RNA sequence: CAGGCCUUGACAUGCUAGGGAACCCGGGUGAAAGCCUGGGGUGCCCCGCGAGGGGAGCCCUAGCACAGGUGCUGCAUGGCCGUCGUCAGCUCGUGCCGUGAGGUGUUGGGUUAAGUCCCGCAACGAGCGCAACCCCCGCCGUUAGUUGCCAGCGGUUCGGCCGGGCACUCUAACGGGACUGCCCGCGAAAGCGGGAGGAAGGAGGGGACGACGUCUGGUCAGCAUGGCCCUUACGGCCUGGGCGACACACGUGCUACAAUGCCCACUACAAAGCGAUGCCACCCGGCAACGGGGAGCUAAUCGCAAAAAGGUGGGCCCAGUUCGGAUUGGGGUCUGCAACCCGACCCCAUGAAGCCGGAAUCGCUAGUAAUCGCGGAUCAGCCAUGCCGCGGUGAAUACG
């Protein structure tokens, strides 16, 4: 009937619903190839389903929310990842060593004092 | 160009040449002397000379001290040269196989 | 400079004595504090003191300095050069 | 010249604009903060004592 | 028939917000949950030195917590144990319709 | 380039508006 | 120097505030002056019977000015002579209802500001102080604590060289956070100069 | 700094008297401060149908104690901070060794980010440090459902807008979760390598946290404080100037020298914060800065708000240029009592140096560097290109 998972990277929250079709994909009130038009890392958010052969298979509703586009990208690819396994338990081998299973945690560091940045240092003349 | 800070204490433009000619003394290496920065202050004992130089094989950093201003300022150029004909020659050491 | 909506100031306490000397035969030399008043056109033709911090610097306003400040023509710093 | 100072600072202006802030604890006119009416110094010095309500060390 | 809680600390406040919703909903009826509206944070990033050295800072926060109580359905007999309300001292309450 | 008052980019650094970036 | 305030860095978590109440944007600095004000008389009045600390409470036009200490009648009076009083010369700075309690200290020597000023006090009174030191721990200990350390720093003795005396016995783990450790400081002043008397009391873990 | 001024004094506790209380609006002189003033009504507790008498809650006039000093000493000091250094060190108690300083432990073999742990040992224990306890982030759960959200159903004026709901996202409080726990192998052991499970793996990433001490380190100008020095002045008020000077010299940064670029028009995607003489929607005037109207928001509601890089389209065509935006002329805006010295911004015109930088030298090991914008404290305004934060896009390389 409709399958769902949750998507998430750096500041962004995707929200995807899977229901089975001819392969049409929507985010945010615009197709898929409109919302990341010009982009060229948008095709990476489908990888899950293509590793499973559900390439046009599925339809896709996506809600998507804060970050930005290449953030909520790879949202989306947690996210449909999420949904493919909900809707059969056994898409997790063939798809969980493809890394698509794991929420990357590589976020912003925090701006220290002291520095310009998280670590770039102030210039200074030792001599 | 040479730099001279006078801290907590005048000095005249008669003492800032006296120091740039005894600084002159580092010149018989022949080696850049880049940006030199000497700094003259009073402690309750006498003086003190302080100096920071970089050259292309090291930096110097050398306090001098005395109660005649004039002799903590050659006590500096003293080790300054010691640390300088250190830099020039160290390297030379480690030559035979 | 100043918004056109508010006036062209003048410290009213040396538009005053501006006033009195036009009034009555003027001049007599005006001493004054007001580096920040413009000059006027009923100044035009008076000398008058400005203080610059030290002295009172007898300024002879003519024709052609009146959308001015009496500052501008008693500067503040003594520079001669170096050398 | 700080006593007299921290005397004026108290007394209204002859013009709006010559009002500035200073320490209600120790008198310092820099680094003044609105919300305390402390300087950087005090503020620390209270914040460390417990007296500023709700104030805790913050780390993220 | 709205009550809203804010306080610097969030321990005390969940607790007055728990003595509220407990209060008016056997008092009858309708009592909609404790919602945490987001926190608002007063940030304070001063000079750990009373002199120079700049690069050494300390932050502090004021953290202004807030909660929201819906009593749905009022019934003014709940109108009344609210009025004698034993509320710690750090939580300051609203009462709005 | 962010210098240049008389540009779009200019108005940005700056934090302004007007003729080159209205609002 | 690079010690962080051992109570500043456990509050929340071994130490609560010493003035709780909420306040908006446009009132904070207010209370928060009367608050120091309040102190500001509270410490120079109730010295002499051990004040080691002063809680604070707000709500509407009011407070709660509690009181720990360890000569409870001394602040008190006859049948209430003093506590009365006070209550008195305090609204009049407060202008408004300032409640006043008192509260005793269990041990006057497990309280870490107590211990501080009693060393400063017999600083200013010429002692011993490297030996008065070892007083205050070996008293602290005695009273039950699993870990004491005072420390004095300055002219001791007189000496032109400025100098720093400290003893300790038992735990006083500075970073531990869930460590209960209770700080206090006390200034001896003395016809040479200043002195600081900085007193660590560690009551366990928690 | 110059000038004009004040002498229990701008401020504390006093004691003694004149007036009166206290106070409020003005007058003159002056740049102002000051000096000179001109008006006007003190409760109480008081004898009061009565002159009249206090006194003391408060100011004004004279004294005399005193105040006042950002005057000196950080080499007399407290406090707080910097630094070596988040480096793994520094010690104590008893015993043992040595005439003694002192040694032992703490060294040693293995291991670790670590004086981390293991084994050994005339040493056996202990403390301060390491780690952990705390915060943020990453997964899931519970409790909550508005001002937040919209999976489905109904409407839908085309707006989650209404009905409806708390699923989801979220928000924010409490939990669970990772321990070399499991497997294979080396190992005496501690551990090391590889594997699975898992959102996360061997401290998961970042924070807070800085031992005995060092630098006779820093700060008497944040504060405190010993001692010394000033007392119609080294104290206090004002106006104006200076702190912004400019033959030069060094440190930190900003913008660049261009086509992986510059410009114009259109179109996306954040986070953290701030906001009732505040933030300002929307309308109108102005090329614009801004001005006049005016709604909303004690703010998950209203607002600052547009994020920018990016994406789409069009121009520029390698030139000191449609690169770069310094310098200067002119015209305005706004704050503020006042923008001469010495404010920010807008508009027209001007359109400099700079063609990737000598000797030398700095940062950075992953969501880092680089690059892009956003916010805040201070704040009337702003000389912020600074600082503290926030997210977007997102590398290269480490043999040793
Ligand atoms: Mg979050
Ligand atoms: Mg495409
Ligand atoms: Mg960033
Ligand atoms: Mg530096
Ligand atoms: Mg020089
Ligand atoms: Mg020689
Ligand atoms: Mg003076
Ligand atoms: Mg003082
Ligand atoms: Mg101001
Ligand atoms: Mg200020
Ligand atoms: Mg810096
Ligand atoms: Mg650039
Ligand atoms: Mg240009
Ligand atoms: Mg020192
Ligand atoms: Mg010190
Ligand atoms: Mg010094
Ligand atoms: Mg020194
Ligand atoms: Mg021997
Ligand atoms: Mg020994
Ligand atoms: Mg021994
Ligand atoms: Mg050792
Ligand atoms: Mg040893
Ligand atoms: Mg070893
Ligand atoms: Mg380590
Ligand atoms: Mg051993
Ligand atoms: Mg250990
Ligand atoms: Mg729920
Ligand atoms: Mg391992
Ligand atoms: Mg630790
Ligand atoms: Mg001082
Ligand atoms: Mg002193
Ligand atoms: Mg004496
Ligand atoms: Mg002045
Ligand atoms: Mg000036
Ligand atoms: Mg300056
Ligand atoms: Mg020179
Ligand atoms: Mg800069
Ligand atoms: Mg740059
Ligand atoms: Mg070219
Ligand atoms: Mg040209
Ligand atoms: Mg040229
Ligand atoms: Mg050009
Ligand atoms: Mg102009
Ligand atoms: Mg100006
Ligand atoms: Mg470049
Ligand atoms: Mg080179
Ligand atoms: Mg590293
Ligand atoms: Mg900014
Ligand atoms: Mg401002
Ligand atoms: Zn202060």
């Amino acid at each position: 009937e409709q399958y769902y998972g949750t998507g998430r990277r750096k500041e962004a929250v995707a929200r995807v619903f899977l229901r089975p079709g001819n392969g049409k994909v929507t985010v945010n009130g615009q197709d898929f190839n409109e919302y990341f038009q010009g982009l060229v890392r948008a095709v990476a958010a489908l990888e899950p389903l293509r590793a499973v052969d559900a390439l046009g298979h599925f339809d896709a509703y996506i809600t998507v929310r804060g970050g930005g586009k290449s953030g909520q990208i790879d949202a989306i690819k947690l996210g449909i990842a999420r949904a493919l396994v909900q809707y059969n338990p056994d898409y997790r081998a063939k798809l969980k060593p493809l890394g698509f299973l794991t929420r990357d945690a590589r976020v912003v560091e925090r701006k220290k004092y002291g520095k310009h940045k998280a670590r770039r240092a102030p210039q200074y003349s030792k001599r | 160009t040479m730099n001279i800070t006078s801290k907590q204490m005048e000095i005249t433009p008669a003492i800032r040449q006296h120091v740039a000619d005894r600084l002159a003394k580092l010149e018989k290496w022949q080696t850049h002397l880049i940006n030199p920065h000497i700094i003259l202050s009073k402690e309750p004992q006498g003086f003190v000379a302080d100096a920071t130089i970089n050259t292309p094989n090291g930096v110097l950093v050398a306090s001098g001290k005395h109660e005649d201003m004039y002799t903590a300022i050659n006590e500096l150029i003293n080790k300054l040269e010691r640390q300088l004909n250190k830099l020039q020659h160290k390297g030379e050491a480690r030559r035979a196989a | 400079p100043r918004s056109l909506k508010k006036g062209v100031f003048v410290d009213d306490h040396l538009l005053e004595k501006v006033l009195e000397l036009n009034a009555k035969g003027e001049k007599r030399l005006i001493k004054t504090w007001s580096r920040r008043s413009t000059i006027v056109p009923e100044m035009v033709g008076h000398t008058i003191a400005v203080y610059n911090g030290k002295q009172h610097v007898p300024v002879y306003i003519t024709e052609n300095m009146v959308g001015h400040k009496l500052g501008e023509f008693a500067p503040t710093r003594t520079y001669r050069g170096h050398g | 010249a700080r006593k007299a100072l921290i005397e004026k600072a108290k007394r209204t202006p002859k013009f709006k604009v010559r009002a500035y802030t200073r320490c209600v604890r120790c008198g310092r006119a820099r680094s003044v903060y609105r919300f305390f009416g402390l300087c950087r110094i005090c503020l620390r010095e209270l914040a460390h004592k417990g007296q500023l309500p709700g104030v805790r060390k913050a780390s993220w | 028939i709205r009550i809203k809680l804010r306080g610097f600390d969030h321990k005390t406040l969940d607790a007055s917000a728990q003595k509220i919703v407990e209060a008016a909903r056997r008092s009858g009826a309708q009592v909609s949950g404790p919602i945490p509206l987001p926190t608002r944070v007063r940030r304070f990033t001063v000079i750990r030195g009373p002199f120079k050295h700049k690069d050494s800072r300390e932050h502090f926060e004021l953290r202004t917590h807030n909660r929201l109580v819906d009593i749905i359905n009022p019934n003014r007999k709940t109108i009344e144990q609210l009025m004698t309300l034993d509320l710690p001292t750090g939580v300051e309450i609203e009462i709005k319709t | 380039g962010k210098g240049d008052r008389r540009t779009r980019r200019g108005k940005i650094w700056r934090g302004t508006y007007g003729k080159y970036r209205p609002r | 120097g690079n010690k962080i305030h051992p109570i500043g860095f456990r509050l929340g978590i071994t130490r609560d505030w010493e003035s709780r109440w909420y306040a908006g944007k446009k009132q904070y600095r207010h209370l928060l002056l009367e608050d120091q004000r309040i102190r500001g008389l509270l410490e120079k009045e109730l010295y002499s019977a051990g004040l080691a600390r002063v809680d604070i409470e707000r709500a509407a036009d009011n407070v709660a000015v509690t009181v720990h200490v360890a000569k409870p009648g001394v602040v008190i009076g006859r049948g209430g002579e003093r506590i009365r009083v006070l209550r008195e010369e305090l609204a009049k700075l407060t202008g408004k209802n300032v409640a006043l309690n008192v509260q005793e200290v269990q041990n006057p020597n497990l309280s870490a500001p107590l211990v501080a000023q009693r060393v400063a006090e017999q600083i200013e009174r010429r002692f011993a102080v490297r030996r008065a030191i070892k007083q205050a721990v070996q008293r602290v200990m005695e009273s039950g604590a699993k870990g004491a350390k005072v420390i004095v720093s300055g002219r001791i003795g007189g000496a032109e060289q400025a100098r720093t005396e400290w003893a300790a016995q038992g735990r006083v783990p500075l970073h531990t956070l869930r460590a209960n450790i209770d700080y206090g400081f006390a200034l001896a002043r003395t016809t040479y100069g200043v002195l600081g008397v900085k007193a660590y009391i560690f009551l366990g873990e928690v």
